[PDB]
């Protein structure tokens, strides 16, 4: 849906930034990705960007919590949101008849807050239901924990916060975040668009007539170089006696930057392992009955983390820990490097195809892009890379991140 | 959509949209029913699958999406990739086809993740809502065949029905693909078989699954593996009739959540109680409307209660009530579902003509002639089914 290249940028002189990129179709994606997230947070106000996220959702003046949910009801505007380590963005998928009324709630939602004790407090419940919520999935548990023994800069902070910290959190912070981070120079509004990239600029300025510009520009909080993480390899282990005769496993390594030469060759390798679905296994994959596998690899500021985790039965753990061992070691092979670059290959192109259907998923790529890297990264250019990335870019790949390298690990077990 | 006839009578269904990743696909009236037993259907094929693709390995290599949905009366297989593996999505969608019986060691291996599919979480409560309004709502007794074996039970392999497939198969794919499919459909025998199939009649039963959930599902300690859940099915309409937009407006002025009326006088109204929904399901010629509620086993008949108390509110009902159940009503998927069904796709611009079309009219006769009928009653517990029954007089 998207026909393969660039997007388009204009800022208005209260110094929002739109960003656009043409598509074809009735929908249209469009909010605000702002450079917020649990990286750029200390030990005294961790959990405060996904807080704020919530708080910002509970409605302002121009429209409080009961005017947004008629606005779901009767008019079709479905506010989505989400904080990562790294981001955070506001959202909503429209008909184009609705732009007016979205950009109007969208600009008023994350620039307009009413940051109020009664709202602050009355959402600390919410926050601590879903970080039980979340709790019970063990994936998202043994995720967190491998961070956590792996960092202990800030990205090793869970996203939500630690139970302390959901209890603890005043808004006082809530507004300091928002005061912080929220600002017309730490963000951009992006739409995934049939509509001419001047009616959504338009529209914006329509939108945002109440925003004063920014007198100065101290340097951004959400500074890369404010937040240098650092990986130190670390093996722990838990208890879980309800999961039974089961245990979950992560492995975790040091992965590159996001503007690394070795970003592309990370991904590949990780996508040439990748995950065991009901059909599909790697090559690679020695023991095909492992129960299941799962591989990611992100940039954390100068850092990042390439995980591999499952879960088998107590008897079969150690097996699988020895299986994702072989796995990676075999792409190194010189038998094997080049058919492991191939698939690994093909695996991501394979992964960008199905994320170019959706505008949801363009949106996403295109604010995490313009927040994240130095210089915007074309579809274009991105395959190009992939396509000249060859068997040494692999070779050295493994040189700098695996061979010789200690892996953090996690084992999260019932019985053990 | 763009339906044709091949020259051996072979039915071909393209979705029309853009480029980019290719489906191919069929689609047949063989389902769970069409076996002596539950998980009959769904192992067979499955193992059928798995020696079509060769190996996890080949699926792997080739950056193929399978997808095998198994229903009670009718099942599909989809398969998704980029333009480059379209040899090796067609050989293995021609091998399906071929009738020939998967080797017993991939019986046995699929037997076993069978068995297995709750801990690994192919058995969620959608699935169970599933399993309880069809042993429960139907007057013949093979509507109570699932796809999931219990713990005790055996599963054989239903080599007839392999046989069948091909003499029943409309094939679906997307509009890129119809060179390859005619070709595709061309090598199958003239011409299709045809039966009539008639969606079995409504029967008020009471019934108990009353079977161990486990704690781990999936990788979620579930929040849910001690609560019971209860099933109340009624009649409904065919996915073809035009009483079928109705019925959708009808279930979301239901509704439902966890932690809308199912939302508000249900989940709120008994403590204890995980969630509460409604949901419309289409059958080859009927239809079965079931409310679902996730509640501690001592709670259900309370439960029942709120439902029979939500039923009689819907009579007198607001017009923002009824403009908001308007607005609230793998797209290849939807797209195979409602091929079959013979209706029109739930993202298609036609469908949504019919919700804004639906008068307050269609939406009251819909409510009285669906809930004229006692409620057939499901358990996943050990709840005394003819209880909650009683509720409803
Ligand atoms: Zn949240």
């Amino acid at each position: 849906i998207s026909r393969y290249a660039v997007p388009q940028i204009s800022k208005l002189s209260n110094g929002v930034r739109v960003a656009t990129i043409p598509v074809i179709g009735e929908a249209t994606t469009l909010g605000y990705w702002i450079k917020s997230g649990s990286m750029y947070e200390n030990a005294s106000n961790s959990g405060v960007s996904h807080y704020l996220q919530h708080v910002i959702f509970r409605g302002n003046e121009k429209y409080p919590q009961r005017k947004l949910e008629q606005l779901a009801e009767y008019e079709g505007i479905n506010l989505m949101a989400s904080t990562s380590r790294v981001t955070t963005n506001f959202n909503a998928t429209i008909s184009n008849d609705k732009l007016d009324v979205a950009t109007d709630v969208l600009s008023q939602l994350v620039l307009n807050p009413r940051i109020k004790k009664s709202i602050v407090d009355n959402e600390r419940d919410t926050i601590l239901a879903e970080e039980y919520e979340v709790s019970q999935d063990i994936n998202e548990v043994i995720w967190d924990k491998l961070h956590e023994i792996s960092f202990k800069t800030s990205i090793g902070f869970p996203i939500l916060g630690s139970h302390q910290s959901i209890q603890k959190i005043t808004t006082e912070m809530v507004q300091s975040q928002h005061s912080n981070f929220f600002n017309q120079d730490n963000l951009y509004f992006v739409a995934v668009t049939s509509l001419p990239h001047d009616v959504i600029l338009k529209s914006v300025e329509k939108a945002t007539q109440f925003l004063k510009p920014l007198a100065s520009h101290p340097k951004l909080a959400s500074d890369n170089d404010l937040h240098v993480q650092k990986f130190e390899p670390n093996q722990k282990q838990y208890l879980l006696p309800q999961l039974g005769d089961n245990a979950f496993v992560a492995i975790g390594f040091e992965a590159p930057s996001l503007d690394s030469p070795l970003y592309i060759p990370s991904q590949i390798v990780k996508s040439v392992i990748g995950s065991k679905e009901k059909y599909s296994v790697s090559p690679l994959i020695e023991n095909t009955n492992i129960r299941t596998l799962n591989s990611y690899s992100f940039p954390y500021g100068n850092s990042g983390l390439t995980a591999f985790f499952g879960n088998e039965s107590i008897n079969n753990l150690n097996g699988w820990v020895n299986t994702i061992f072989q796995s990676i070691g075999t792409i190194f092979s010189n038998e094997n490097i080049e058919g492991s670059l191939n698939v690994g290959r093909l695996c991501v192109k394979s992964q960008l195809a199905r994320g170019l259907s959706s505008t949801r998923t363009i949106a996403d790529e295109l604010g995490n892009n313009l927040l994240l890297r130095n210089e915007y990264m074309s579809l274009g250019k991105w395959d190009e890379l992939l396509n000249a990335t060859n068997i040494n870019n692999i070779k050295e790949y493994f040189d700098k991140y695996i061979l010789e390298k200690n892996a953090s690990m996690v084992i999260i077990s019932g019985k053990q | 959509c763009v339906s044709s006839v091949l020259p051996n009578g072979i039915h071909l269904k393209l979705m029309k949209g853009p480029r980019g990743v290719c489906s191919i696909g069929a689609v047949f009236p063989i389902g769970s029913i069409n076996s002596p037993k539950t998980a009959d259907t769904q192992v067979t094929l499955s193992s059928k699958l798995v020696e079509s693709l060769i190996s996890p390995k080949h699926v792997f290599m080739h950056q193929v999406y399978p997808f095998l949905q198994v229903n009670r009366e009718y099942s599909y297989l989809t398969l998704q990739f980029l333009p480059e593996s379209t040899t090796y999505a067609i050989e293995s969608l021609k091998r399906f086809l071929d009738g020939a019986a998967p080797a017993n060691t991939t019986f046995d291996q699929q037997k076993q993740l069978n068995y297995a599919a709750e801990q690994l979480g192919e058995y969620n409560l959608l699935e169970k809502y599933k399993d309880l309004v069809c042993m429960s709502s139907f007057s013949n007794k093979s509507y109570a065949h699932g796809n999931y074996a219990l713990q005790g039970e055996k599963i054989d392999l239903n080599p007839q029905i392999l046989k069948e497939i091909p003499k029943c198969t409309t094939l679906v794919g997307s509009i890129d693909m119809y060179e390859e499919l005619v070709k595709l459909g061309g090598s199958l025998s003239p011409f299709p078989k045809v039966k009539l199939h008639i969606t079995s009649n409504f029967e008020p039963n009471h019934v108990n699954k009353n079977v161990k959930q486990s704690s781990l599902q999936g990788s979620k300690i579930s929040m849910t593996s001690s609560l019971s859940i209860m099933s109340l099915s009624w009649p409904s309409c065919g996915a073809k009739s035009v009483e079928a937009p109705a019925y959708a407006v009808l279930s979301k002025i239901f509704g439902g959540g966890s932690e809308s009326l199912l939302y508000t006088k249900v989940v709120g109204g008994v403590a204890r109680c995980h969630q509460a929904y409604a949901y419309n399901n289409f059958f080859t010629t009927g239809g079965r409307f079931n409310i679902n509620v996730v509640a501690e086993d001592r709670n259900l008949v309370k439960a029942a209660q709120l439902v029979r108390e939500c039923i009689h509110s819907v009579e007198t009902i607001e017009d923002k009530n009824l403009d908001a159940a308007r607005g609230l009503v793998k797209r290849f998927n939807e797209f195979v579902r409602s091929s079959y069904l013979g209706c029109k796709p739930i993202y298609s611009s036609q469908y949504k003509k019919s919700i804004k079309e639906v008068t307050r009219k269609a939406v009251e006769k819909a409510l009285k002639q669906t809930f004229s009928y006692k409620p057939a009653v499901a358990v996943y517990g050990p709840a005394v089914p003819n209880e909650i029954a009683k509720v409803f007089e």
